[PDB]
């Protein structure tokens, strides 16, 4: 059965919360600041 | 192109050839290009029309009291007034609207969003 | 055979399973996402020309800034903006990376996948989904306090269809789910039995499923990231 | 006779109507809105970037649907319930 | 082991559409993004100067 | 000498298909109308996305409700089958 | 096989009939009063109070007719009627 | 096989089938003057006096047949035609 | 078994369809000729008179439907052709 | 077992697809006519008698499937094909 | 134990009663939509009568077609049944 | 007995049936849908017919070969079944 | 006694038979609808042809896929029957 969840869930979170960290850290302050500062 | 022709209850104001011709109805908003099917309908009470021209920029119109009538060669907009977007004074148009008269706010807003600032 | 819902690389941890497969395409997408951030981190111009990389990234922050105000003001939900666009890139990616040709023969005829988009398995549109679901009932209880938002919830924009609202909050987490799921689950078997095909033949209708797979990939990011921004406007509000 | 083949083949049959009604709802669904955005841009040509956006959230509704069943068919077809 | 070779050439397929119709729009939209922030780089420069 | 048991539950895979079926029309085409009115009104009314996003949410509720009741429905007759021995 | 189970595989697709059924008619009875809703609030946006009243009146026959169709597809599944 | 035992299966199905049927109908049928009635309302208030009317006719016209159809069905399931 | 069982159920399924047919059609008939006369009336309040004649004729041609559908579903069910 | 039987389920399954088939297309096309023909009327009242002649024509093309999928259920169930 | 063409013909009848609803559905619905359409244009232009008659036949023609096509293939499926061993 | 090929043919003539069945249904309704729309624009304008019938040409054409490809598949069911010993 | 293999196709081809009717009902009404608004447009505003052909067979392509996606997957039901013994 494929349809289950599986242990795989909580690890896939746990990439997606690191990526999410980053892009708030280090994509997401610096484009917001270059498009007020243009 | 189309031959617009914005025309006054006491003068032609404008004409010439065109490529769009944007503006708000009572249906709603509308776009004229050279070959649309004819067609007459009313300006909204704070109507703005913008004309796109071969080569040229956007000729932005506030219009009091309009109308729209298509026809199979010429589009022709027939306004109780109107001003082109150089002769609108900011400081009046935003006083006369949010006024009581309903008038003058139309014809204040239709200043406002000529001028573009909606 | 297609041998739907299988898994490679399969272990388990801590008395639980897990797919080695999906967990190694979601570290790639990862990967590639931290590696275009980085990029970006370093080629930012704020004064000199914008590189692709900083033309692509403040492409996808101007739009998903645009839709927040539409909805909701960027004062009000501000990370609502960074979570939008990683859920976006990172769907993205995934959908796309599926594009490469990583399909081989599986020694029987039937086709297997060195890399599977991992929206194909259902634990990362779970995970995904059911975060997003936290994310903006958290936001809605923050904004409602602790006891306002739940009655906002059931009540609804009428009160009278208090039964009919509940429903809702049980639908947008399952359906934010099963459609990307269904959409790239699709894709997985489509090109496996276009693989049941003679290479002479294969190769066109992979082709044109792939290409469209592309634009489908772009519109099931699309769509997802617009409605979480979406349910987190519906959930801070009054 | 099999269990298991008549479990199969109600299965088969189940699936079926799965994603029959669902092709049926999501061919009428994106025609409906795509006639809507196909006028829209009649009316105004330069609408059209402003109004890809409701488009889509309207395809990304409908398509829900569809895809749902499409899962649920999947599941029906691969991993029958019940199949003893 | 035929079915790597007809993805191949799916993909080789899908790699000559996209960089025949897909990559001249998409640069150029890039180009003309380019150009336009570069010109209102210089019109701040030219305003500084006036 | 057929399993009871076993047309029961072909039997009730078949109807959950029904289920389905008739949910999925009546969700996608229901949608797709609302869908129709919105971008309609979004292309004549460009500032009015705002209040009708609502509306138009409020029948996407209701449609979407009916779906789901049937979902859980079907989920009731292929993983608890009523009548099953 | 004993006739009970031939008994409630029909009341099974009976029920499978009556709730798809039911589902198309709530859908796309919903979606086009939503539909007219939307439209009239997107010309009049005073309207929309005025405007709730009728189109809860056509929710209500609409959902009515929806929910007899579930308690008929209860009757059917849970108390079979007939089932010996 | 008990006969009763096929009777009572067709039977089934076949209110299944005229609920179904009803059910779309009349739902559809209520969306459909409902959105009439919606659009009436929204372009002119003060109409809903005589716009009531014709609505109830329409509405009447469309529940009768689907009230038709339920009891045709109560026939159907509780004193099955030909039951044997 | 006895083959009588086997033509009753199917002329039952047979009923079924002809009814759930009839009640699709009838009701998606008259929701759509409402609507019309409802958008009618709502343009031209007194045109109630003018309008109704056409509306009845349209009424008329799809209850004449719905009743021809229901006699030969009488006919099915209490006298089955073939029946033996 | 009697194959008579089994192909006379058959075609009464089969005829009671036809008739909900004629059923449902006669029903909605002719709702759909008389919504074209009662909106024509209310815009144009002097047309009243003109427009008869348009809808004559589309009430007979409709009523023209309606009845050949009448005469060949009647086929179908009283005098079937392959009984044997 | 029954014959075998017993069963077949069963199905071909079942199948050609499917041929019929469909084509019924298809022809009475598209010929009801574009008589609505006639009666609208005839309405608004009286004089456009004679010219619309051409797309309108047009029309008619691919419905019934499709109509008639589905009756050839049902008395294809009834009185010559394919695989009627 | 019920020949097994029996049940096989059985099933493929109401899997040809309900194959036919929807494609009429669909060619149906989307010609008389585009039909509708030809003849209202030719209704409004007397010589939009020449341009008009390229994009009604177009939907005929994408409607007619969806119809047509199930024609093909019901032929496919119905004289090569697939899976028939 | 019945040969279970003959049972799995018949279900398989009946499925397959659902799948193209619905499948074929949905792109032929979704494809009118979508020529009907594309004819309405032609007509109102011919010189917006170019831009209406793109959101056009935007929802061509959104329509065809599913239709596509159901022939894939009726071709696994009946050329390579899942659960086939």
């Amino acid at each position: 059965n494929f349809l289950i969840p599986n242990g795989t869930f909580f690890a896939v979170l746990i990439i997606f919360l690191i990526v999410l960290g980053v892009i708030s850290k280090w994509v997401v302050p610096p484009i917001s600041k270059v498009l007020a500062e243009r | 192109d189309l031959n617009v022709e914005i025309v006054a209850v006491e003068r032609e104001l404008w004409s010439g050839p065109a490529t769009f011709v944007f503006t708000r109805t009572t249906a709603g908003e509308i776009g004229i290009l050279p070959r649309h099917i004819p067609l007459v309908a009313q300006l909204v009470d704070d109507a703005m029309v913008r004309v796109e021209r071969e080569g040229e920029d956007d000729l932005r119109i506030a219009v009091d009291g309009g109308f729209l009538s298509v026809t199979e060669e010429t589009v022709r907009i027939l306004v109780e007034n109107a001003q082109f977007e150089s002769e609108i004074d900011a400081d009046a148009a935003k006083e006369d609207a949010a006024s009581d008269d309903e008038r003058t706010a139309a014809w204040g807003r239709a200043r406002l969003r000529a001028l573009g600032q909606i | 055979a297609i041998h739907v819902g299988h898994h490679t690389l399969v272990f388990e941890l801590f008395g639980m399973t897990f797919n080695g497969d999906t967990i190694l395409a979601t570290a790639v997408t990862a990967v590639i996402v931290i590696a275009l951030a980085f990029y970006l981190r370093a080629k930012v111009t704020s004064t000199g020309v914008p590189s692709g990389v900083q033309l692509f990234w403040e492409a996808l922050t101007i739009q998903m800034r645009q839709q927040i105000e539409g909805s909701i003001g960027m004062k009000i939900a501000p990370f609502v903006l960074p979570l939008s666009v990683t859920i976006f890139v990172f769907i993205l990616i995934s959908n796309w990376l599926a594009v490469l040709p990583l399909q081989y023969g599986g020694a029987d005829g039937a086709a297997a996948e060195l890399y599977k988009a991992p929206a194909s398995d259902i634990n990362f549109v779970l995970a995904l989904a059911l975060f997003v679901f936290v994310c903006y009932h958290a936001a809605g209880i923050w904004r409602r306090g602790i006891v306002g938002h739940p009655i906002k919830v059931v009540k609804g924009h009428v009160a009278f269809l208090a039964p009919i609202n509940i429903v809702e909050e049980l639908a947008k987490p399952i359906s934010l789910a099963l459609r990307l799921f269904g959409n790239i689950f699709a894709g997985g078997i489509l090109v496996a039995l276009i693989a049941m095909f003679p290479w002479y033949i294969q190769w066109f209708p992979n082709a044109v499923w792939k290409t469209f797979d592309l634009f489908v990939g772009l519109i099931q990011a699309f769509i997802f990231s617009l409605l979480t921004i979406l349910y987190f406007s519906q959930s801070m509000e009054l | 006779l099999d269990p298991n083949a008549i479990i199969t083949a109600g299965a088969l049959i189940g699936g079926g109507l799965i994603m029959g009604g669902g092709a049926i709802g999501a061919g009428i669904g994106d025609g409906i809105a795509g006639n809507a955005l196909i006028s829209g841009i009649a009316r105004q040509p330069e609408a059209q970037g402003r109004l890809f956006t409701p488009f889509f959230i309207t395809v990304g509704l409908v398509e829900a649907a569809y895809f749902i069943n499409l899962a649920f068919m999947a599941l029906f077809v691969f991993a029958t319930p019940g199949l003893q | 082991m035929s079915i790597f070779i007809g993805q191949l050439i799916g993909f080789a397929v899908i790699a000559f559409i996209i960089v025949k119709w897909v990559v001249p729009p998409v640069r150029t939209l890039m180009r003309n993004q380019q150009e336009a922030v570069r010109a209102a780089l210089a019109e701040s420069a030219e305003a500084a100067k006036k």
